[PDB]
């Protein structure tokens, strides 16, 4: 049972830029002070991604700002999030994002993850519900509150879960019927844009999962200090926490490899004239 | 023991608002919420809702969500209930409650009692 | 809104004598997550601000032992004594927290 979070249906989003981020290791092999071209669907440098900020307004404005919509899923999608205290906590993606077809629900509680690709009526506004109490000074149990029914289910997989401090970056493609996760995690200091450095995510797990996917929506979890059992939907605050959202593209790409293997420069070959020069000239 | 200290019988003209204040020891109305309640022999006894002194906030009920506010500072151990203008329903005596979270009420103080000329 | 019935109106009964007051919903007080029942009870004496007993049906407080003990269900809430006591002139309340306002019933009176 779901009552409607927020009845503002979209604020105009603003977009920061992702100065060389997303960047995965497209291969299991080991390769030391070699500059490597490889052709996969990478995220464009210096490209456009949309800035979500769910955090609690100010009280002249109105209540409730924090925004989690059905976002596109085209050709995979980049996602990052700077938080604390793990406001963000799983995924949501499928099609029409309903019963008639099978989605794939990626939710991790903090000392574990569950990856169900089942049939899923889903709520119009999906969280996992904490609660927190003040004599106790301790954070209690959730309640899932992501689905009204679960049926024809075939695939179930556990496994160990996977200003601001905390930025977690994640690459999620689905290519020849199977869905990769690349994930990299990172303590960082600047609170309110994507910092300037270069990344590399390495590859968590590939799955069998094999269904169409068009669209996807993220999971927040939300917090109340009381809990009555007739009156929901009030009380609840998201914290501070941002996400960061983008597309990725064909593109080809050239990359630095490190003495010990690691990955500490690449070059996108379609930015400019320049950067095309440097592409081909290796 | 919890004990709580409350404004004392009232005789007052209609018309015009009123001021409760219920006080606290042994504890922060930080760690806590707080009810406010009138009592009627008569029409019996009635729930008005609750204050949270750390959000700033405070929902309130249907019955009293016209003609009342509440507001709390943590610098005193005491919360407060007014009312728009005293009507003969609000000619009644009154009661403070404290309500645990995921609880019930759990501390009541001795009362107030409104009688109107 | 929740709406609270309660009974006996009032009964009369000597030192000792078992007594049984029950008091009727007209919604389930049953909580399917927590599968917890949300309903409290309460004594008191004229005078005396009123006094929260131990919910949840786990009447059992610090006070004397096993003062009065109560029975629940989901729509139907009772309370019994084994042995009426002269010192215990009681007045009785039932009232729900599942959903506001947190009702208050008819009230229950016992005599001696
Ligand atoms: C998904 O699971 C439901 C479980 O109810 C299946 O519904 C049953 O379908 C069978 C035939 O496949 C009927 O005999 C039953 O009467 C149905 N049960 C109901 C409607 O409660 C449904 O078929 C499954 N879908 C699949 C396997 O694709
Ligand atoms: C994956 O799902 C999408 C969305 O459901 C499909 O795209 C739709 O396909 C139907 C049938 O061809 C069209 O009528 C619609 O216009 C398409 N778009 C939308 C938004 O519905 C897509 O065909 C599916 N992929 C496969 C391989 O079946
Ligand atoms: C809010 O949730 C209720 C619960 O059933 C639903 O009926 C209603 O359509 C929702 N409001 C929307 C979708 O705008
Ligand atoms: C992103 O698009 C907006 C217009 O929607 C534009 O103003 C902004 O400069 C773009 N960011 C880039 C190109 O980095
Ligand atoms: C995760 O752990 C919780 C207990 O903390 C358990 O209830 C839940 O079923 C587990 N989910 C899995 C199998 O990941
Ligand atoms: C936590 O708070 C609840 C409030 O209902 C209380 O019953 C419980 O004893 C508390 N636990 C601890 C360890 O203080």
């Amino acid at each position: 049972q779901c009552v409607n979070l927020t009845t503002r249906t979209q604020l105009p989003p603003a977009y920061t830029n992702s100065f060389t981020r997303g960047v995965y290791y497209p291969d299991k092999v080991f390769r030391s002070s070699v500059l490597h071209s490889t052709q996969d669907l990478f995220l464009p440098f210096f490209s456009n991604v949309t800035w979500f900020h769910a955090i609690h307004v100010s009280g002249t404005n109105g209540t409730k700002r924090f925004d989690n919509p059905v976002l596109p899923f085209n050709d995979g999608v980049y996602f990052a999030s700077t938080e604390k205290s793990n406001i963000i906590r799983g995924w949501i993606f499928g099609t029409t994002l309903d019963s008639k077809t099978q989605s794939l629900l990626i939710v991790n509680n903090a000392t574990n993850v569950v990856i169900k690709v089942c049939e899923f009526q889903f709520c119009n506004d999906p969280f996992l519900g904490v609660y927190y109490h003040k004599n106790n000074k301790s954070w209690m149990e959730s309640e899932f509150r992501v689905y009204s029914s679960a049926n024809n289910c075939t695939f179930e997989y556990v496994s160990q879960p996977f200003n601001f401090k905390n930025l977690r970056e994640f690459v999620f493609k689905n290519i020849d019927g199977y869905f990769k996760i690349y994930s990299k995690h990172t303590p960082i200091n600047l609170v309110r844009d994507l910092p300037q450095g270069f990344s590399a995510l390495e590859p968590l797990v590939d799955l069998p999962i094999g269904i169409n996917i068009t669209r996807f929506q993220t999971l927040l979890a939300l917090h109340r200090s009381y809990l009555t059992p007739g009156d929901s939907s009030s009380g609840w605050t998201a914290g501070a926490a941002a996400y960061y959202v983008g597309y990725l593209q064909p593109r080809t790409f050239l990359l630095k490899y490190n003495e010990n293997g690691t990955i500490t420069d690449a070059v996108d070959c379609a930015l400019d004239p320049l950067s095309e020069t440097k592409c081909t000239l290796k | 023991e919890v004990q709580l200290q409350q404004s004392g019988a009232e005789l007052v003209r209609p018309g015009a608002l009123v001021k409760l204040s219920c006080k606290a020891s042994g504890f922060n109305i930080k760690d806590y919420f707080v009810h406010w309640v009138k009592q009627r022999p008569v029409q019996g006894l009635e729930w008005i809702g609750w204050i949270d002194p750390e959000n700033g906030n405070t929902i309130y009920g249907p019955k009293f969500q016209g003609k009342a506010s509440l507001a709390a500072d943590t610098s005193s151990n005491t919360g407060y209930l007014q009312l728009s203008s005293l009507t003969s329903e609000d000619t009644a005596v009154y009661y403070c409650a404290r309500w645990d979270g995921y609880e019930t009420l759990d501390y009541w103080g001795q009362g107030t009692s409104v009688t109107v000329s | 809104d929740i709406v609270m019935s309660q009974s006996p109106s009032s009964l009369a009964v000597s030192v000792g004598e078992k007594v049984t007051m029950s008091c009727q919903s007209s919604q389930s007080l049953l909580y399917s997550n927590n599968e917890k029942n949300y309903l409290a009870w309460y004594q008191q004496k004229p005078g005396h601000s009123p006094k929260l007993l131990l919910y949840w049906a786990s009447t059992r407080e610090s006070g004397v032992p096993d003062r009065f003990t109560g029975s629940g269900s989901g729509t139907a809430f009772t309370l019994t004594i084994s042995s009426v006591k002269a010192e215990d002139l009681a007045v009785y309340y039932c009232q729900q927290y599942y959903n506001y306002p947190y009702t208050f019933g008819g009230g229950t009176k016992l005599e001696i």
